[PDB]
């Protein structure tokens, strides 16, 4: 898969447009193959058009958590669903607990067309 | 929309000298790193010299270091490249980059349109 396909299969969801339901992250991790081998603590959907999230590339230029600078803070909120472990999961079977914010994204961008391909934090 | 703008390339002799400018305009923040890059006829594209905005971060290919200066105004969205000693190797068209990480071409998302430097023997 191309970086730009993993990150919108990890961390993108135009459809949803929020995660109303708490049984989201259970079955949106799953989904999105994010359980095959183990349980990933914590991940992100974005909840907005790829136009609009692709469109964060040209935004704010941040520095990214680990030192590199080529990522990127959107200008406006986005509806996002943190996807976080409860003190109850372990894999075979993964839980997760949904939250539902409005933050800005940050993400690291790359290639021509110059997308998303790591989701660095929201703020 | 962010316009890239380059200007300082040309005909110049083997041991000579040249200075390319850089500016992108239209932007609303800082392009932490900023740099400049070449092409050659038939050669792939490479990196040339890069810097951050607060004029440290700085990086020359192993084929230029000693012959070329990178600088910036700081904090602001501009990079210049002093170019002396030149040699018929560093022919080739130079583009300028921003919004990236270091040398690494896969990271700029801002490209201005090439600068063409020529450097007869």
């Amino acid at each position: 898969e191309t970086a730009a396909a993993k990150f919108e299969r990890q961390h993108m969801d135009s459809s949803t447009s929020a995660a109303s339901s708490s049984n989201y992250c259970n079955q949106m991790m799953k989904s999105r193959n994010l359980t095959k081998d183990r349980c990933k603590p914590v991940n992100t959907f974005v909840h907005e058009s790829l136009a609009d999230v692709q469109a964060v590339c040209s935004q704010k230029n941040v520095a990214c958590k680990n030192g590199q600078t080529n990522c990127y803070q959107s200008y406006s909120t986005m509806s996002i669903t943190d996807c976080r472990e409860t003190g109850s999961s372990k894999y075979p079977n993964c839980a997760y607990k949904t939250t539902q914010a409005n933050k800005h994204i940050i993400v690291a961008c790359e290639g021509n067309p110059y997308v998303p391909v790591h989701f660095d934090a929201s703020v | 929309q962010v316009q890239m703008v380059e200007s300082g390339g040309g005909l110049v002799q083997a041991g000579g000298s040249l200075r390319l400018s850089c500016a992108a305009s239209g932007y609303a923040y800082t392009y932490i790193y900023m740099g400049w890059f070449r092409q050659a006829p038939g050669k792939e594209r490479e990196g040339v010299a890069a810097m951050d905005s607060g004029g440290g971060g700085t990086l020359y290919a192993d084929s230029v270091k000693g012959r070329m200066t990178i600088s910036r105004d700081k904090g602001k969205n501009t990079v210049y490249l002093q170019m002396d000693s030149l040699k018929p190797e560093d022919t080739a068209t130079y583009y300028c980059a921003a919004g990236g990480y270091e040398l690494r071409d896969r990271t700029y998302g801002q490209w201005g349109q090439g600068t063409q430097v020529t450097v007869s023997s």
